[PDB]
């Protein structure tokens, strides 16, 4: 149940709350006080999903779906059967990443390592808590959200998409695709770079740094090396999730028309806007 | 039809996938061992995978992975506990004897070598052309730690040359001896260079370099791991 | 602390002239100036770039590439360049009509100059392709590079080259243009009974989601641990140091499991390459085996 090298590092120490009553593991798992926190909304969270299952009649997870309240409601409580059941199980997820977020921070501690870690992973949080939360909130309604099942929400994904247009006209979504894209290419010549200084030709001594270097700017003229490559995924990671959010907290609240016409501040500025010829005259 | 023939033959090439990759990823480690250092009976699904062997750069030899794997150093823990899954207590002092945040690892007593064969890290008075050229130079500022007192100042800057980037400031303490600080655990000031994981009078017990020209990967790791494990260790002695 | 987003104090010496090895020296440039903006976040020099033959031939068909779709663009702006200016993102580049299927012989303005600004991408994606084989055959490393890119070529080749060929048209390819190829996109999907039915699709979206989840989790990895030097990944693989022990162990800790650090970049290079893969053999099959995913999905055959 231990690395090889692991029990050095399994010392007291690091814990935020309740000082050593949690502080061990259960396998490879570390416990702590937010590990029993996220045990116990996710148990909870999992419970009222089966009740919300039977309330449905059906134990298929390809159709079993947990609906906001609609729109009626408002921000609202609602029956269980007719939305109260989601906003627990929203209260119930929450809990359970917020939970996490904490106890990669105890993990962080105990290790002595950065902070880097429950720091993104709170990004990804904050994506969601725009959607079941920040903008149903500034909208009025729950009923707005997204709705908790493996098709029904990207039925929600495509019928909020297709309110405004083709929804490709979100200029903050533009962004937030271009981010994701260039996360991924990143992501493929870093994993690429190292393991082809790692795993050279056959017989070929195990090439080094400067190798990578050499190749990056034989290439593309340039190369940002080791501590910099980590800090651009990071980023442009982060900053992928950012403009998600972004892109979303905008829509339906200070833009609710067709994201199209959006465009058209460009087209007729003033200077421009009367000239014949083009696409736009 | 061509399509569910696609998909089905897809997830099968994944699940294949997912086993070398996870046995891949099984070559430092493992085998899982119980706490006292004996193999343990539960290893999980996936085996050891056949080894593989890395021809080293300068004539520094040969790893072969998976390996025998041994700390190549006492480890001065006890158990608080009768069963499996509890903390292990430090016996001694555990900056000194480098156990849990202080912990590093039995590294080869060599150091880094770049891809023409010369020393990665050098201070950089030996450092032909290197000048610092951006930034608040820190060399000659006085080093204060977390308990709010002054324990030296800064000497030198350690560079990696292919790189072309600080990796340490080289402190010098009352005794006119020098010691190692990461550059990623300092505060660089406008009139000092702060150190929140050490308190001034934790400076001494910094492991030294036995050549003062070259940081060997044991040592970088003797350096690294115990001003680290200062955070929780120093942690009486820290004010603000 | 210090959080090591940005580097506090930049240090410069003697422009890095590079590993020699098999490389031909005489193709290189010499080492361009030192951004001192660049260097606070990775390295200052904009040192030499390897300019060899593929790499004019590959530069030249960008350029040729690049310029036919702009004069283009001029065309339909009516040579005015305040106009150029507010319909930009407008123009477009279109393919032949169906009437002239896969055929070379049709009028320029009616797709010919489609078919000329696309032989020149052709030849720029993959001469570029081979020079990041032979880039690194020179150094004596893998190429794992060549296969990488390999993925995108894959994704790129499908819905320009061989999904049109498949249909017997050109004008099922994409058109060049920034509102235009985002209009194709939505089409698209519209014409195939809704994208999101499509199971490559959504695989291909896995894996787009767990590259961002990857790379956040990797990097900030990396800096947590760069204290113990863990941004030196390749000799932390030949002797593992404790950077790579407190790297493996939040992780086991966290979630059960844990990489190496040579493993960790086995994970990244497939979650990435998967993306471009799975989503080739999405767009392949649709309109060629598969009219209609909604279809599809309700008799998977
Ligand atoms: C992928 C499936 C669809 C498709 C769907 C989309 C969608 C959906 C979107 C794009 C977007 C983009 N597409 Mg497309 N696109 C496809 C195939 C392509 C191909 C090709 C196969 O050869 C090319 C050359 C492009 C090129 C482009 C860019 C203009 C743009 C951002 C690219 C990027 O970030 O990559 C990373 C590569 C790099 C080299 C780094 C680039 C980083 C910076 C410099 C770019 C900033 C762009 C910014 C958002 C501003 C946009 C305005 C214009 C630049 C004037 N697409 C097919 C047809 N594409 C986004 C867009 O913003 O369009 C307007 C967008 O929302
Ligand atoms: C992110 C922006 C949109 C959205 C748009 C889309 C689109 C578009 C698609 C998905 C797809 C998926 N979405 Mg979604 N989705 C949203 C928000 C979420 C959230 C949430 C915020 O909590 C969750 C849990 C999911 C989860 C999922 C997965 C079922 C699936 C692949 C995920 C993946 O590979 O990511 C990367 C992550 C990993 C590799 C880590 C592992 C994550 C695993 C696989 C998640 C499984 C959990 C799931 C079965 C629920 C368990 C709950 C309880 C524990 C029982 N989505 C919002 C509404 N989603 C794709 C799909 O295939 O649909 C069927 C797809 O095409
Ligand atoms: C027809 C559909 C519409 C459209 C409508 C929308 C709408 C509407 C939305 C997007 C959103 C997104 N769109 Mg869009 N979009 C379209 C076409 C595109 C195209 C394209 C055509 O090529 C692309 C590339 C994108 C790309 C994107 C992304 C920028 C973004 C999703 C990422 C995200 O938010 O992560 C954020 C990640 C999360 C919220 C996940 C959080 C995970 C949490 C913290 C933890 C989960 C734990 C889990 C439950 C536990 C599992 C335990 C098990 C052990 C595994 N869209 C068209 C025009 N798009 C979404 C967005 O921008 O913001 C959300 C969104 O809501
Ligand atoms: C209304 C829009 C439709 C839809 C229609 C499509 C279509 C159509 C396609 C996708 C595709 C994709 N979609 Mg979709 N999609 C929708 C909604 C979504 C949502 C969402 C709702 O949240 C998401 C997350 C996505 C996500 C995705 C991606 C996983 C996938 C593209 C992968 C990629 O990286 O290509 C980016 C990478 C490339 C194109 C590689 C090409 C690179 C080449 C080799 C070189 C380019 C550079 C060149 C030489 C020029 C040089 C310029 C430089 C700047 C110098 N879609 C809805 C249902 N989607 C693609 C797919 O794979 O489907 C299975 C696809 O074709
Ligand atoms: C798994 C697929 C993912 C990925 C991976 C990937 N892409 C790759 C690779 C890999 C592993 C490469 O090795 C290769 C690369 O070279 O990386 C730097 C590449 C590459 N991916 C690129 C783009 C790209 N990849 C994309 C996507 C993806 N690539 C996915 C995220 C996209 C998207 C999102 O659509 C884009 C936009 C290129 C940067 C590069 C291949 C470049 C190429 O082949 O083009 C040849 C050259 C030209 C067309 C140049 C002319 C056009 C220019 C606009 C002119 C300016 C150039 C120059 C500055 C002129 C100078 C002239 C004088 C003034 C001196
Ligand atoms: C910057 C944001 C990017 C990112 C980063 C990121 N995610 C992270 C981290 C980081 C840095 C971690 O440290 C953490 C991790 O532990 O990874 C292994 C994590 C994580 N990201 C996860 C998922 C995830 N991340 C996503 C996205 C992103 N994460 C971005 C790419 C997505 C997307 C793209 O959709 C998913 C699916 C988890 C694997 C993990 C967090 C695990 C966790 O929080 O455990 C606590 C909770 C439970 C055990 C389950 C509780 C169940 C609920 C109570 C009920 C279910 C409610 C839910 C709303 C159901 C909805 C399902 C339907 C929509 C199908
Ligand atoms: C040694 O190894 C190496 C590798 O691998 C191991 C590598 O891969 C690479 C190369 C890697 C690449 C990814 C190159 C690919 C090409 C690129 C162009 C990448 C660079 C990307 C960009 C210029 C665009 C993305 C980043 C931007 C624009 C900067 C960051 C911006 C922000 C955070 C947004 C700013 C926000 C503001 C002002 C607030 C807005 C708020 C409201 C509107 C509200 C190199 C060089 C290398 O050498
Ligand atoms: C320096 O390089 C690094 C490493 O190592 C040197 C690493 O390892 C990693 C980590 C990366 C990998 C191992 C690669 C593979 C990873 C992925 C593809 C990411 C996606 C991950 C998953 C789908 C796994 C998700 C699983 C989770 C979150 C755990 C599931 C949990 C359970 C079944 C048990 C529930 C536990 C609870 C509630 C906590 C408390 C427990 C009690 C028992 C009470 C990274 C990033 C890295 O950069
Ligand atoms: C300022 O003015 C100047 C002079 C600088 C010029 C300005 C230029 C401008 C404004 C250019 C703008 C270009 C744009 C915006 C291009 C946009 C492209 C986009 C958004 C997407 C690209 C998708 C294209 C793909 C998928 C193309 C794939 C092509 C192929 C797979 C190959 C095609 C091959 C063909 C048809 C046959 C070739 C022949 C053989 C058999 C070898
Ligand atoms: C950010 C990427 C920039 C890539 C272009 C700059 C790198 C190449 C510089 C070559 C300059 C050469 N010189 C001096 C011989 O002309
Ligand atoms: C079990 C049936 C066969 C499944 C095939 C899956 C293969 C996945 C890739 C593993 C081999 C990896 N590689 C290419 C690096 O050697
Ligand atoms: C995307 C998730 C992929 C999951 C791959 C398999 C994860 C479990 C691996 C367990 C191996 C480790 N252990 C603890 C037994 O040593
Ligand atoms: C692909 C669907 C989601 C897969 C989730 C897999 C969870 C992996 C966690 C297993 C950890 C196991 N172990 C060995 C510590 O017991
Ligand atoms: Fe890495």
């Amino acid at each position: 149940a231990l690395l090889s090298f692991e029990r050095k590092y399994r010392v007291p120490g690091g814990t935020l709350v309740g000082g050593n009553l949690f502080d061990f593991w259960v396998g490879p798992f570390y416990v702590g006080f937010f590990g029993v926190a996220t045990f116990f909304f996710a148990a909870l969270g999992i419970i009222l999903i089966a009740w919300s299952a039977v309330l449905q009649g059906t134990w298929n997870p390809q159709l079993i779906s947990v609906y906001p309240p609609a729109l009626e409601y408002g921000l609202g409580g609602a029956p269980l059967a007719k939305g109260g059941l989601w906003q627990i199980i929203t209260i119930c997820a929450t809990g359970a990443f917020v939970s996490w977020a904490l106890r990669e921070v105890e993990i962080c501690r105990k290790l002595g390592i950065g902070y880097h870690i429950p720091f993104a992973f709170a990004f990804a949080i904050l994506a969601y808590l725009t959607l079941v939360l920040f903008r149903p909130v500034m909208m009025g309604a729950w009923g707005y959200a997204f709705p908790y099942g493996i098709w029904t929400h990207l039925d929600w994904v495509s019928n909020t998409g297709y309110t405004y247009g083709n929804f490709h006209y979100n200029p903050a979504h533009m962004i937030a695709i271009s981010f994701f894209f260039t996360n991924a290419l990143a992501l493929a010549l870093h994993g690429a770079l190292v393991l082809s200084a790692a795993n050279p030709e056959k017989g070929k001594e195990m090439r080094t740094f400067d190798h990578e270097d050499t190749f990056f700017r034989d290439l593309v003229g340039y190369s940002i090396g080791t501590l910099g490559i980590h800090r651009l995924g990071l980023l442009l990671s982060l900053s992928a999730v950012f403009f998600s959010a972004l892109c979303m907290i905008i829509t339906g609240t200070i833009w609710f028309d067709q994201w199209v016409d959006w465009w058209q501040w460009w087209v007729k500025l003033p200077w421009w806007a009367n000239i014949p010829g083009g696409i736009n005259g | 039809d061509l399509a569910s023939l696609a998909i089905y033959s897809f997830w099968i090439f994944l699940a294949g996938l997912i086993y070398y990759l996870q046995t891949e990823n099984m070559r430092e480690g493992y085998p899982l061992e119980n706490e006292d250092g004996t193999p343990a009976a539960n290893q999980g699904p996936f085996p050891l995978p056949k080894p593989k062997t890395f021809i080293l750069p300068h004539g520094r030899g040969t790893l072969t992975v998976p390996g025998p794997e041994s700390e190549d150093r006492p480890i001065a823990l006890a158990r608080t506990a009768v069963s499996e899954g509890f903390p292990h207590a430090p016996t001694g002092d555990p900056m000194k004897d480098g156990v849990g945040p202080a912990s590093w690892v039995a590294r080869r007593d060599l150091p880094e070598l770049d891809g023409h064969g010369h020393n990665k890290i050098k201070p950089m008075k030996a450092a032909a052309g290197f000048h610092v050229s951006a930034g608040k130079n820190p060399i000659g500022l006085p080093v204060r730690g977390c308990d709010l007192e002054i324990a030296g100042k800064v000497v030198d800057i350690w560079v990696d040359i292919p790189e072309q980037m600080a990796r340490f400031l080289e402190v010098e303490l009352k005794d006119g001896s020098t010691r190692l600080l990461p550059m990623q655990m300092v505060k660089v000031q406008s009139n000092r260079v702060h150190v929140n994981a050490l308190s001034s009078d934790l400076f001494a017990g910094i492991p030294t370099i036995k050549s003062p020209t070259e940081v060997t990967l044991l040592e970088e790791d003797k350096i690294c791991g115990y001003v680290a494990g200062g955070l929780m260790y120093a942690a009486p002695k820290r004010k603000s | 602390e210090y959080q090591n987003i940005f580097s506090q104090v930049q240090v410069r010496g003697p422009a890095d002239l590079g590993m020699t090895e098999d490389v031909n020296l005489a193709n290189r440039s010499g080492v361009g100036p030192f951004s001192t903006l660049l260097g606070w976040f990775g390295n200052a020099q904009l040192g030499p770039i390897y300019l060899g033959s593929l790499g004019v031939l590959s530069l030249f068909s960008g350029l040729m590439w690049f310029f036919t779709i702009g004069i283009w663009f001029w065309y339909q702006a009516g040579w005015n360049p305040a106009v150029f200016l507010r319909d930009l993102f407008f123009f477009s580049l279109e393919p032949p009509a169906p009437e002239y299927g896969l055929s070379f012989a049709a009028p320029l303005k009616e797709g010919g100059l489609w078919l000329i600004a696309s032989f020149f991408m052709f030849v720029a994606v993959w001469s570029w392709w081979g020079r990041t084989y032979l880039r690194a055959q020179a150094l004596g490393m893998g190429k794992h590079t060549a296969w990488a890119f390999l993925s995108a070529i894959w994704l790129w080749m499908v819905l320009g080259f061989i999904r049109p060929i498949l249909m017997g048209s050109w004008s099922e390819a994409v058109p060049y243009g920034i509102f235009s190829h985002l209009d194709w996109t939505n089409n698209f999907s519209l014409v195939h009974g809704n994208l999101f039915y499509n199971p490559f699709h959504g695989l291909s979206i896995a894996f787009l989601y767990g590259s961002a989840l990857l790379f956040a989790m990797h990097g900030a990895t990396i800096l947590a641990v760069s204290r113990f030097g863990g941004e030196r990944e390749l000799e932390q693989i030949a002797d593992r140091g404790t950077a790579a022990e407190r790297a493996a162990l939040f992780w086991r800790w966290t979630m059960g499991f844990n990489a190496t650090m040579e493993g960790i970049h086995r994970w990244a290079i497939w979650m990435a390459v998967l993306v471009t893969l799975t989503g080739g053999i999405g767009i392949l099959l649709s309109g060629t085996v598969v009219d209609n995913w909604y279809v599809w999905g309700q008799n998977h055959g």
